[PDB]
């Protein structure tokens, strides 16, 4: 469903800017564009999905390797603008916030088939 | 009317999204 | 540089049985359909050089390459950024053409290509790579040669000291 | 003053005085911090939510990071080095941000 | 059960760092000279492993980075030769030693 | 044979309005309305050269514009 | 068989090569391709990957190719299934103890050990146990360092040893825990710090600046040249959309190998920033923003008034030999032949080639045998060209320096500080001078320090003197060579952008001032009441004093041609497009030459490249090096009287690159080139 | 006499030429002969001599105000080449 | 066909292969069923850009269909075609889309204008480029 950028316990994006999910889109609706944080760690200045241009492969949520992009379990997000379609990394982290434990149940689930 | 992109009117501080810094004329 | 010996065999000989009839240059353009203007771009047919990162010679124009390796680029023109979401915006129908699809085997191949749609070209030889070492360490015993700091001097010989 | 500084690396997973890898994003617009780019509120940034956690001491000389407390649900496995490493000074999980410290190689 | 050493890099001490300053006494700087007159005299570096033993008998068992920054000048080296011979083998001893 | 190809895709062309193929709006987009247009057209004889012209207006010539 | 060449048999097919060839060169002439990690063919063979393993039928055992010489004969057998096996166990020692960092390297996409891994390696691992640690220490401000990815090659510490000659990186330790770097904490000093980030096949160590910012099948890649120096070092520029990303060479054996010095490879920062985007025209407020229309029609008003050499023009360090020709005609057409290059050689003669260019060229100077330095640091002014200037110091050619002592990689003979030295040695007292005659292949460099000096005239002359003394021009051998610091310079002379009798006989104080892109003119060249017009895409000394500022293209924005120190013509094409309201520089000069009523005949690139073909003919033979005819000797005749004039200074030969980081308008923007200064100053 | 007048009429002189060529023959004859005594006569005058090795031999001399004159100076004598810029100069007077 | 021993009544498909680095761009590719022999045959003419292909419709009345694609996807001409027309394409497309040469994008876009109260083509602009992602490695030998 939705997608969704999510966050380690501590509060920390697990995103470590691979750039997989971008190379692997077939529909080619990830842009992504990171830099060195000044703590030193490799993570995205920039994080944006077009979800008038997704096709809700999936594809994404397989490539990643920490787990930082999934497709969360909320199909209620119509919008009556197509601009508020265009998501960013805050919109997202804030949809991982918003739907942490239902995903991670999921997660749980799932881990045991792959 | 929560969520709007950056570069969006009612953002606001809206957002040029140009990649370099143009030099400022010295006053005077 | 010996023989792929597999369906590139069968490929190069489909080419060699057939061949193609001879038009004045620029008349399959008119045929093509596209915009004329296009044909106004001009062209560029040169051959990839090694990305010094890596030291395979695959994508050079090398024996170990079987692939065609000659592409037609067309010149960059005007891009921006989308100003609601910073994306880059372009103008350009001919941006990704050349690049990703128009490869060629060998420079006469792309000319004739150019020549028959009508675009002007200029073709640039790859800057030959010749793999000779240099004569202070042409081998693996020259690390370990008397050129490093001459022969032994053997003043220090107990019997040329005393 | 930010616009003619250079861009440094705190030095958490880097060093005090290093350069920090930047693109030109937010050039324009008068940006210069890493989550100013794509953070426009007040709150709490996810750095300052990895700072917060503190350093752990472990024994040895190398520590296994998986992320997260089970393998196959978190960051690939990481062997760290805790050679040289204290309280002050942490070593520092790459993928996770964890901060790491031993004191066996002080013959401890 | 690490021994000594348990770095392969220089670990800053108060006893061991830059402004410390080793030299050779005189009658060890006599045994120097003729410990360099076995090799040749354009190959003399390869004096390297005597020397370095020398001075760490003088300095009580530990080969300092003044030990050797001191054997790299009098062999007119590259001091990452003398630090990667004195890192390569075991007798030399980069952190402080004991009586015994 | 390139003429003949031609003269070919034109007789398609034809065709397609002869046929109903394409539309009343089509034909009034693509030609009676640029004709008019053409015939509408009041410009000033501009002093600046060709080169002049388009350097004021774009950096890269081959770029097409828009509503001129 | 033609003498040296010899017969090998790879795969059971005939090969010709020379006897000095090993079993991969070989290989590499069949056409197979051997995995290789350590092996690179401008360092010295190492042999310790262990990849490279071939079969001989001679050999019992798999021997390794790049080590092992190749003779008459030899049967070679890079597909048998044993080599196969040894490929795939080899490929498992690599990666048991390498770090699964791949997601977080910046060499994810051009990693050699992943694609080898994949073509030549088992799909699967079997090690369960604990893999080694490593601290990673500083080397500076332009090298990162990840040393748990290093696979033990040397090919960083041969580099910085053979070519960059700093000596600094080394393996310290034995067995596993056997690392890399140097033992104290050091920063790598060398201007070719840089190439060992590509000389690493696996991402140990990295570009700092270029960190965790893009990977590498984002990127395109056009194909350039550097404008840093007069070098002409050929590079490609790496760009996602509007941004250039990162610079790294390309093989030119002519020119530069396949080396980059640190300046053209992280100078690209100070490309974003403080960038001129519009025209702008100076009023009561300040620089204001303008119209092209609008500065056109101040420049006119300006020009009106002034005649004749009222109008001087001033050509910077990066302006393109297109924009200078451009500048020339329209001058020229309004009546001033005031056309001087900033560096400060202003009156050099551009009469003869030979004067003012390498007549050896880059590549030939291997075959030197004695080399004399007159006033130049060759380090500063180019690392690449001191690179091989220690490559031919390694096979045994005698250096003398003729200037102030500095530190060159190699070691050299000082023969004096000050010109009194470089006279007497002239004049034949001297055992260099004995040294130089009986070279066969003689040498001798003059750097641009001689050129930008109140005494060049007889400097050269005594130059000259040397040359005809111990014959170093000669037939098939010219010895003769002036290295430049500047890009522009060999063009400008070409094309003649030289002052004209009238503006050198009669000096007339300049009523308008055009400055392409010089931002490092002396202050006393503008008589501070001028009209100064800056033409440039960088704000800095020469836009802060214009009445007028109109924005140009980049070297990476523009397809322009430049002229090397050897004065091959080299040209470089449009990696990004042009910033805002700027346009490339022929075509401003062209419309302000029709604005101000003389139009140049040229209304297109190609008409303008004819231009330059017509008044230089090599121009026309873009990537060629044409030779010059000795006519040295005839001029210094033309100018007895001249070289009478010139007096004597009270100056010493020496470089006048006070720091090599900062040398122009980009690297001045440059962040990166500052923290480098800085670090180089504490 | 003539050559002391060059400066006064020419801006500049370009000597175009091919660095081996049967055609160009007279022109090395007359840049390695006569070069040196009509940059004795006028020092200050820029006197341009390129060479390629596809370069057709000319002699060209700009006057004030740009107006450039193109004298073909192939599988000429360096006599005749002496003559023709003789004869850009009587040209450049007419100016 | 009609051969005894070899009966391919069946016409699969008809497709072309443009290979612009060959003199003869257009590989014409035809795919054959016998029922009775439960085999499949290929066959291959290789043209270019003017020479033309006999039409193959009255030994199976499938083709027509499938050379009318051909000419609108790659702009063979099929001679003796009972009417060779566009199928796929808009009307008034001229261009033919499969050619290597095509911009994958096309060269114009559609759009609806308030002020003419039709809709109209214009000139191709886009929002965001395609990004090609070049992956290949230089140590694959697989590509031929
Ligand atoms: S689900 Fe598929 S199309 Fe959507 S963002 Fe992920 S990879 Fe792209
Ligand atoms: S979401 Fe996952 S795959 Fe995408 S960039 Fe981040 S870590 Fe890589
Ligand atoms: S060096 Fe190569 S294999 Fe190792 S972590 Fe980096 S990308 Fe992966
Ligand atoms: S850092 Fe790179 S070049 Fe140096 S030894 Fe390690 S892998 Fe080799
Ligand atoms: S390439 Fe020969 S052993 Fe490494
Ligand atoms: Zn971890």
């Amino acid at each position: 469903g939705e997608h969704a950028l999510r966050r380690y316990p501590t509060g920390e994006e697990r995103c470590i800017s691979c750039k997989l999910c971008e190379a692997i889109c077939p529909a080619q609706a990830i842009t992504i564009e990171a830099e060195e944080r000044e703590d030193g760690s490799r993570k995205t200045t920039r994080y944006d999905i077009d979800m008038t241009k997704c096709i809700y492969c999936g594809f994404c949520q397989e490539a990643c390797p920490v787990d930082a992009i999934v497709e969360g379990p909320n199909f209620e997000f119509s919008t009556e603008t197509r601009e508020e379609l265009l998501y960013d990394k805050q919109k997202l982290l804030e949809n991982g916030d918003k739907w942490e434990q239902e995903i991670a149940a999921n997660l749980r689930t799932e881990s045991l088939y792959r | 009317e929560c969520y709007n992109p950056k570069g969006s009117w009612f953002n606001p501080a809206k957002r040029n999204w140009k990649k370099v810094e143009i030099w400022q004329p010295p006053q005077v | 540089a010996t023989a792929p010996q597999d369906f590139s065999l069968a490929m190069k000989k489909a080419d060699e049985i057939y061949s193609g009839k001879t038009v004045k240059a620029g008349d399959i353009g008119f045929s093509a359909g596209v915009p004329l203007e296009t044909y106004n771009r001009k062209v560029r047919i040169f051959c990839p050089a090694k990305a010094a990162s890596q030291s395979g010679l695959g994508r050079t124009l090398h024996p170990s390459s079987k692939a065609p390796q000659w592409k037609i680029v067309f010149e960059n023109l005007s891009k921006w950024e989308n100003p609601l979401m910073g994306w880059t915006s372009t103008a350009d129908p001919l941006e990704n053409v050349g690049r990703s699809t128009l490869l060629f085997y060998t420079k006469e191949e792309a000319a004739a290509f150019c020549a028959k749609h009508g675009w002007e070209y200029v073709v640039d030889e790859p800057n030959p790579r010749k793999h000779i070492r240099q004569k202070r360490y042409l081998g693996y015993g020259d690390n370990y040669s008397i050129k490093r700091k001459g022969v032994p001097d053997l003043a220090h010989l107990p019997s040329n000291r005393s | 003053a930010e616009k003619n500084k250079i861009p440094e690396t705190v030095g958490g997973a880097a060093f005090k005085g290093d350069l920090r890898g930047t693109s030109a994003v937010g050039l324009g617009d008068g940006l210069y911090s890493h989550t100013s780019k794509w953070m426009q509120g007040n709150g709490k940034s996810p750095m300052d939510y990895i700072n917060e956690v503190e350093p752990i001491k472990v024994k040895g000389l190398v520590v296994a990071s998986h992320g997260s407390d089970d393998p196959a649900l978190g960051c690939p496995v990481e062997y760290i080095s805790l050679k040289g490493t204290s309280y002050e000074n942490p070593a520092v999980c790459k993928y996770t941000g964890n901060r790491y410290y031993s004191d066996c190689w002080k013959h401890g | 059960t690490n021994s000594t050493d348990v770095f392969n890099v220089h670990h800053d001490t108060p006893e061991n760092n830059k402004d410390t300053k080793f030299d050779f006494t005189e009658a060890n700087y006599k045994l120097v000279n003729k410990i360099m007159s076995n090799y040749p005299s354009n190959y003399k570096a390869s004096a390297m492993i005597p020397l370095l033993d020398l001075a760490q008998q003088q300095n009580g068992g530990v080969v300092s980075l003044a030990v050797m920054n001191r054997v790299a000048q009098i062999l007119e080296v590259p001091p990452i030769k003398v630090y990667e011979v004195a890192t390569f083998f075991t007798m030399f001893n980069r952190s402080k030693m004991g009586k015994y | 044979r390139v003429t003949d190809l031609l003269i070919f895709k034109g007789r398609e062309e034809l065709e397609t309005y002869l046929f109903m193929y394409k539309q009343r709006h089509h034909a009034i987009t693509e030609y009676i309305e640029p004709y008019q247009i053409k015939k509408l057209l009041i410009e000033r004889k501009s002093s600046n050269s060709a080169f002049l012209d388009s350097f004021y207006e774009k950096a890269y010539p081959l770029v097409h514009s828009k509503y001129a | 068989l033609p003498a040296d060449k010899m017969e090998v048999f790879v795969n059971g097919e005939a090969v010709v090569v020379p006897k000095n060839f090993t079993v991969l060169q070989a290989c590499d002439a069949a056409g197979v391709d051997v995995p290789r990690f350590c092996y690179h063919q401008r360092l010295s063979i190492a042999g310790n990957c262990r990849m490279c393993l071939v079969e001989i039928e001679k050999a019992p055992k798999p021997v390794a190719s790049c080590a092992f010489p190749a003779g008459p004969g030899m049967k070679i057998k890079t597909d048998t299934p044993v080599i196969k096996k040894a490929r795939e166990g080899v490929m498992e020692f690599l990666l048991i103890n390498h770090p699964l960092d791949c997601p977080i390297c910046d060499q994810g996409g051009e990693c050699d050990l992943q694609d080898q891994a994949m073509i030549f390696g088992s799909d699967r691992s079997r090690f369960i146990e604990y893999k080694r640690a490593v601290a990673d220490k500083n080397l500076g401000p332009l090298i990162k360092t990840s040393m748990n990815r290093c696979i033990h090659c040397t090919r960083c510490v041969r580099f910085t040893h053979e070519v960059a000659g700093t000596s600094e990186l080394g393996i310290t330790g034995r067995g596993r825990d056997s690392e890399v770097g140097t033992y104290i904490e050091k920063l790598h000093s060398s201007e070719l710090s840089g190439n060992v980030i590509d000389l690493c096949p696996v991402g140990a160590l990295l570009s700092k600046p270029y960190a965790f910012t893009a990977r590498s099948w984002e990127l395109k890649g056009t194909e350039t040249i550097d404008v840093s120096d007069a070098l002409g070092s050929n590079i490609k520029v790496d760009c996602r959309g509007t941004e250039v990303m990162r610079i790294t060479p390309r093989l030119n054996d002519a020119i530069n190998e396949e080396w980059l010095s640190d300046k053209g490879r992280f100078q690209y920062d100070g490309l974003k920033r403080q960038r001129l985007n519009t025209p702008l025209v100076k009023g009561a407020k300040g620089l204001e923003n303008a119209t092209w229309s609008a500065a056109f029609d101040a420049i006119r008003t300006a020009i009106a008034g002034a005649k004749g050499n009222e109008l001087k023009a001033i050509a910077g360090k990066l302006a393109d030999a297109e924009s200078m020709i451009a500048l020339k005609d329209l001058f020229n057409k309004l009546g001033s032949g005031n056309l001087i290059h900033e560096d400060g050689s202003a009156t050099l003669s551009a009469d003869v080639r030979s004067s003012y260019i390498a007549n050896t060229t880059i590549a030939s100077i291997e075959k030197a045998d004695v080399i004399l330095l007159v006033g130049t640091n060759p380090r500063f002014e180019s690392p690449v060209f001191n690179a091989r200037l220690r490559k031919v110091f390694l096979d045994g050619a005698k250096v003398g320096l003729v200037g102030e002592k500095v530190d060159l990689t190699y070691a050299y003979q000082h023969l004096g500080a000050d010109v009194a030295a470089l006279e007497s040695l002239a004049s034949g007292k001297g055992a260099f001078f004995e040294a130089l005659k009986g070279a066969k292949n003689p040498v001798v460099i003059v750097g641009s320090s001689v050129l930008r000096r109140d005494d060049r005239e007889a400097v050269l002359k005594t130059v000259n003197d040397l040359v005809d003394a111990a014959g170093v021009v000669k037939e098939g051998w010219n010895g003769f060579n002036v290295l430049h610091d500047n890009a522009s310079r060999v063009a400008a002379l070409d094309i003649g952008f030289v002052p004209s009798a009238s503006a050198r006989t009669n000096p007339v104080p300049a009523k308008v001032v055009y400055l392409l892109g010089s931002d490092d003119f002396k202050d006393e060249e503008i008589p501070a009441d001028a009209f100064v017009i800056y033409q440039g895409h960088h704000g800095d000394k020469g836009a802060a004093r214009a009445n007028v500022v109109l924005p140009g293209a980049a070297y990476t924005e523009k397809a322009s041609l430049f002229a090397n120190t050897e004065g091959r013509v080299q040209t470089t094409r449009t990696a990004v497009p042009v910033l805002g309201d700027a346009r490339e520089d022929w075509k401003i000069i062209r419309a302000l030459s029709e604005v101000v009523g003389q139009q140049l005949p040229y209304d297109s690139q190609p008409q303008v490249r004819a231009r330059l073909a017509e008044v230089a003919p090599h121009f026309a033979e873009i990537g060629k090096a044409e030779s010059a005819l000795w006519l040295n000797g005839q001029y210094f005749k033309g100018v007895k009287d001249l070289v009478a004039k010139a007096a004597r200074s009270t100056a010493s030969l020496a470089t006048n690159i006070s720091n090599y980081y900062m040398t122009d308008a980009i690297s001045r923007a440059s962040r990166t080139m500052a923290k480098c200064t800085a670090v180089r100053q504490q | 006499a003539w050559k002391t007048a060059l400066t006064t009429t020419f801006q500049e002189l370009r000597i175009t030429l091919s660095q081996s060529s049967s055609s160009s023959a007279g022109a090395r004859e007359f840049v390695l002969g006569q070069y040196a005594e009509l940059k004795a006569a006028n020092p200050l005058l820029p006197i341009l001599v390129r060479e390629s090795n596809a370069a057709q031999a000319s002699l060209t001399a700009r006057y004030d105000f740009g107006v450039e004159k193109k004298v073909s100076i192939e599988n000429d004598s360096a006599s005749g080449i002496l003559s023709k810029l003789e004869g850009l100069v009587k040209h450049g007077q007419s100016l | 066909r009609d051969h005894v021993n070899l009966q391919y009544k069946t016409l699969i498909d008809i497709t072309a292969v443009d290979y612009p680095e060959r003199s003869a761009r257009f590989e014409v590719v035809y795919h054959l069923l016998s029922p009775r022999l439960n085999n499949r045959i290929r066959i291959k003419v290789v043209v270019d850009e003017v020479t033309s292909v006999p039409s193959v419709s009255r030994i199976w009345n499938a083709a027509n269909w499938f050379e009318r694609e051909t000419w609108d996807m790659f702009g063979v001409f099929f001679s003796n075609h009972p009417d060779l027309r566009r199928v796929l394409t808009d009307y008034g497309f001229t261009g033919h889309p499969l050619r290597k040469d095509f911009p994958l994008t096309g060269y114009t876009e559609v759009r609806y204008d308030y002020g003419k109260k039709r809709v109209i083509s214009e000139p191709l602009e886009l929002t965001q480029e395609f990004r090609y992602f070049d992956f290949s490695s230089p140590w694959d030998t697989l590509s031929r």
